[PDB]
């Protein structure tokens, strides 16, 4: 929530559901990155 | 350097030779005398320029009334018929049969969708519609993204089927009637007569986006004017998706405004400011809206939200009254996403009495609260919209015209007055039209006061078109000279009728296309703007024309004779002429009609030959078989009879005219007898000239051709071989040199074009033309223009015989008022004849402008084709320069310096023509060139709108408008 919270302000129309905008969503995203599933997509959103 | 006296004797002999050649070879006095010789085959009738304006004003008022009476018929039947509809929700059994336009006319498809059934129409081909129409039933258009098969759509197709009898009866009472359309509030448009839509959505690769709810005739008849203030929220939390949705939404909202409404876009993030240069409400025309769109696209999101500051700014913008407004609907459109403040104190302070509406839009896909925004919308008589994607934009940004029309509905029968729109280009490819509109009200359970819930919205809008080729038939222009004309005007300045109003969109700025961003097959939209060309942008603008414009915007009738500059047909010259503007108001409507007549055109010739013998003799003289005796003859494509058609290939037309004047007896029952009688008498006079006088001296020394252009539309080029190099228009009222030679009182020289495709400088010659002026009973009359093509080579021979061929000590040039090279001294100049002098020798040209031998005037052409810049043809504004003779002085002796140089020159103006002669020290001696003084359309963008809004042109808005009824409901939000 600190690093990427409210920084997914991308001006396209692609939906990035795994963001870090509030606490339940950040918990979901971190869990998904723990199970390993598609952690690279979250990383690319973070790097962009 | 030669002296002024030797120079002056040179030019005196030069003008003597040129003028005597043109006079004796063209044959002006001959034509004058053979006009004044007969004087009993014709009569001289007057042009009472007050009577003419009043007759044409009544004819226009009658036409618009006939169209009005066909609108109330439609609206009455539509209200009465929907008042008795059942609202069934089953149709799979009881089908609705109807002809859906934009369905493939391939009879092997058999779609006949569930619930509905198609029609295979017959589609005869018609004129008055340059397409194939069927007068049997009405066609239906449904937007591409609206299913035809909803219960809402199938219920509109079920009760609108009662309109076809009214459509047919309207069309049978007046067969000259163009489209009749009912545009419904569900998206449908039912029009008559039936005709396939221009675009099938997907059958070709061009998909169409046409919604009736956004056509300006609809938006015009569906609500009163406004005083809108868009209030964009650019706090930080909107960044990302919702910000770009906000940009697209504000643009698509600005596109639902007219020239009657006023707008401004503000913007707040912990501080409210204007998005652009404007700072108050501006008139929402095409230029201002371009400014506001370009300003909204430059918007960035950063900061903390503060709704109180934004709403203070908005409500203080809506209280200016130091500026011009619409004064009717004060509304605020808040484009936001969401938040937690509602700002009750601002609304309680500023619109405690609820004169302003608030429409709030929640854009994007987010999680912020939306309670307060709905409350703002519901607490302030407004409405609440949600825009989650790009597809929702179009339908959610045009839907506030349902809220704005509840007071119109409640006003009852005072609200049904026919209105006429600006001039726009028809969607079914018909040209410029104006539309008359009238809203249709929903009266269901009306006689007992049962429902009154859905009975606060209109059903749709009725409309009937009136082309401008139909208005220009009530103002027949063939009894005035090529220089007089009718023109009408809005109560807004804009022009409804003008010789300078073409069928192309008004351009704004310079166009810039990006090739590298344009996919090949994505169907970018084309245009939807009206053709709103102001009056002071269709003519040259004096200080007197401003007062005439103001004086006839508020319906006064008057007359004023003055002296003005008149830009020539081809934009290269400028004349000075005496004109008379006589104007009156069109009594039924708000329009105003004016007639421009140059004195010398207060009298015309009316032919008086009815005898078979004379008429037959004359009609013989225009037949190709014997051009050898009369020289190539052209005929104007006028409308002599409703049987033959203008053909744009004039040999075909002359042949048809002949075979018709014979093949149809001289009774001519369906033919305009004054037109063809004038043409016949005219060809008689012209041929007398050609036979008796021209054909004697078969070959003159320097002459290359000899022509006669006249009224009645006859043109004669003497050696038939010359008739192949004649490029002028065959309709004489569009010949530039004709209108120019009528203005001047001397021999007008027309310079050729340069680097133009075609034999145009050497094979043809230089055109001299003088207008015939005859006196019948003390009355001046200019009925013809005689002319000549001088051969360049014989001219050079007479010109060179202290400056000699290619001499490198001085130049000897001849120009015409306009600065176009005519006769040089260099064989390197003379190669570019007809080119603007300041483009070949700019220092001397700029000096000539400085000492004021040449003045100039600049103007803007708002309807031009443009080569898109880098940032196939677009529409842009071009700037046009034109030079002319201001100081009537004859000689100018001086020295021009560029610094360490010196060139001494002498210029002298030939008398009885429009030619000037310059002898100047050479140019190669002094290596000093500044920059080309270009006279050509240069693509530009000015003027600057940020300054016109501070001193705007006078304007008078509608006085009937419906806002703030008391029985309004506003439990809908």
């Amino acid at each position: 929530m600190q690093l990427f919270g409210g920084r997914y302000d991308f001006e396209d129309t692609e939906v990035r559901r795994s963001n870090f905008d509030n606490f339940p969503q950040a918990l979901i995203s971190v869990f998904q990155v723990l199970t390993g599933e598609d952690w690279n997509s979250v990383m690319y959103n973070g790097i962009m | 350097f030669p002296s002024a006296v030797t120079i002056k004797s040179w030019v005196d002999k030069m003008q003597e030779d040129l003028v005597t050649l043109a006079k004796t070879a063209s044959g002006v006095h001959q034509l004058v005398d053979i006009y004044e010789k007969y004087q009993d085959l014709y009569t001289v009738e007057p042009n009472n320029a007050r009577q003419l304006v009043e007759i044409a004003a009544r004819d226009i008022e009658k036409l618009l009334s006939n169209r009005s009476k066909a609108l109330v018929r439609l609206a009455l039947e539509a209200e009465k018929v929907q008042a008795a509809h059942q609202w069934r929700e089953d149709f799979a059994s009881n089908e609705v049969v109807y002809y859906n336009a934009k369905d493939d006319l391939d009879p092997e498809k058999n779609d006949s969708e569930p619930g509905s059934q198609r029609i295979k129409p017959v589609f005869i081909d018609d004129a008055n519609f340059r397409r194939q129409v069927s007068y049997q039933h009405a066609a239906v258009h449904i937007p591409t993204d609206i299913y035809e098969g909803s219960t809402i759509v199938l219920n509109e197709l079920n009760w609108t089927s009662a309109l076809d009898d009214v459509f047919k009866k309207n069309r049978e009472e007046d067969p000259s009637l163009l489209w009749q359309v009912f545009g419904s509030a569900t998206g449908l448009a039912r029009y008559y007569p039936a005709s396939p839509w221009v675009d099938n959505s997907r059958t070709p690769n061009k998909i169409d986006l046409y919604d009736v709810r956004r056509r300006p005739w609809y938006i015009q008849g569906a609500a009163s004017p406004k005083d809108m203030l868009i209030l964009v929220d650019v706090s930080g939390s909107v960044s990302g998706l919702t910000l770009k949705l906000i940009r697209t939404s504000v643009s698509e909202m600005l596109e639902t405004l007219s020239d009657d409404d006023f707008v401004n876009v503000a913007s707040f993030n912990s501080n409210a400011q204007d998005v652009s240069c404007f700072q108050h409400l501006v008139q929402a025309n095409v230029r201002n809206k371009k400014v506001l769109k370009d300003a909204v696209n430059n918007i960035t999101a950063k900061g903390i939200t503060d709704y109180k500051k934004g709403f203070s700014f908005a409500f203080e913008q809506l209280l200016n009254y130091n500026v011009s407004r619409a004064n009717c609907n004060k509304i605020i459109m808040l484009f936001t996403d969401g938040g937690e403040e509602r700002a009750q104190e601002i609304f309680a302070k500023y619109n405690k009495d609820k004169k302003v509406r608030v429409f709030t839009f929640s854009v994007g896909q987010h999680n912020y609260d939306r309670g307060p925004i709905q409350w703002m919308a519901c607490e302030n008589k407004g409405y609440y919209y949600e825009i989650p994607s790009i597809g929702a934009i179009r339908i959610n940004t045009q839907e506030y015209l349902d809220v704005l029309g509840r007071p119109m509905v409640l006003a009852g029968d005072k609200a049904k007055q026919v209105q006429w729109t600006n001039v726009y280009l028809d969607a079914l490819e018909l040209g410029l039209v104006i539309t008359g509109t009238l809203p249709v009200f929903n009266i269901t359970g009306q006689f007992e006061n049962k429902t009154n819930l859905k009975n606060q919205l209109i059903l749709g809008v009725m409309g009937v078109d009136v082309s401008l080729e139909d208005i220009k038939r009530l103002t027949p222009r063939f009894t005035l000279c090529p220089n007089g004309y009718y023109f009408a005007i809005d109560p807004n300045g804009y022009v409804l009728l003008h010789p300078n109003l073409q069928p192309k969109p008004i351009g704004v700025g310079i166009p810039t296309i990006n090739l590298r961003k344009r996919r090949p097959n994505v169907q970018n939209p084309k245009s939807q703007e009206p053709v709103t060309l102001d009056f002071l942008d269709a003519e040259l603008e004096n200080d007197i024309k401003v007062e005439i414009r103001n004086k006839m915007i508020d319906g006064e009738s008057g007359e004023k004779t003055f002296r003005t500059l008149v830009k020539s047909q081809d934009e290269r010259y400028i004349d000075k002429g005496n004109r008379t503007y006589t104007w009156t108001p069109v009594n039924g409507t708000d329009y105003s009609l004016a007639l421009v007549l140059p004195t010398y055109s207060f009298y015309y010739i009316k032919a008086k030959i009815e005898e078979t013998i004379t008429q037959a003799r004359y009609s013989e003289t225009l037949k190709p078989d014997n051009f050898e005796e009369s020289g190539y003859t052209f005929l104007a494509p006028r409308d002599y009879c409703s049987d033959l058609k203008p053909s744009d290939n004039n040999t075909e037309f002359l042949l048809n005219f002949n075979e018709f004047i014979d093949r149809k007896t001289p009774n001519n029952p369906s033919c305009n007898t004054d037109l063809i009688n004038r043409v016949l008498l005219d060809a008689g006079f012209t041929n007398e000239l050609v036979q008796n006088y021209w054909s004697k001296q078969k070959n003159i020394k320097g002459v290359k051709a000899r022509f006669v252009v006249t009224d009645g539309g006859i043109t004669r080029v003497y050696p038939k071989e010359a008739g192949e190099n004649w490029q002028e228009n065959p309709e004489t009222y569009e010949d530039s040199f004709y209108k120019r030679s009528l203005d001047n009182d001397n021999y007008v020289f027309t310079a050729p074009y340069f680097n133009k495709s075609g034999p145009g400088a050497y094979e043809s010659g230089i055109m001299v033309s003088k207008a015939v002026e005859i006196y019948i009973q003390g009355k001046l009359l200019k009925p013809a223009v005689v002319g000549i093509k001088i051969d360049v080579n014989s001219w050079i021979e007479n010109f060179t015989k202290d400056c000699k061929r290619n001499s490198d000590v001085m130049d000897c040039v001849i120009l015409d008022d306009g600065g176009f090279l005519l006769m040089a001294n260099h064989d390197d100049y003379t190669n570019q004849i007809g080119r603007f002098f300041g483009e070949i020798d700019p220092s001397l040209m700029r000096h000539l402008v400085n000492i004021s031998v040449y003045a100039f005037n600049k103007s803007y052409d708002y309807q031009s084709v443009c080569e898109p810049g880098a940032a196939s043809k677009q529409s842009c504004i071009t700037e046009q320069t034109q030079y002319f003779f201001d100081n009537d002085s004859k000689s100018f002796s001086g020295v021009l310096d560029c610094g360490n140089c010196s060139r001494i020159f002498h210029v002298e103006k030939l008398m009885n023509t429009n030619l000037i002669f310059i002898m100047v020290e050479s140019k190669g001696t002094c290596p000093c060139d500044t920059r080309l003084l270009i006279q050509a359309e240069q693509t530009s963008d000015g003027p600057d709108p940020c300054d016109m809004v501070k001193q705007p042109r006078y304007r008078k808005g509608p006085d009937v408008c419906f806002d703030n009824n008391v029985l309004e409901d506003y439990t809908d939000c």
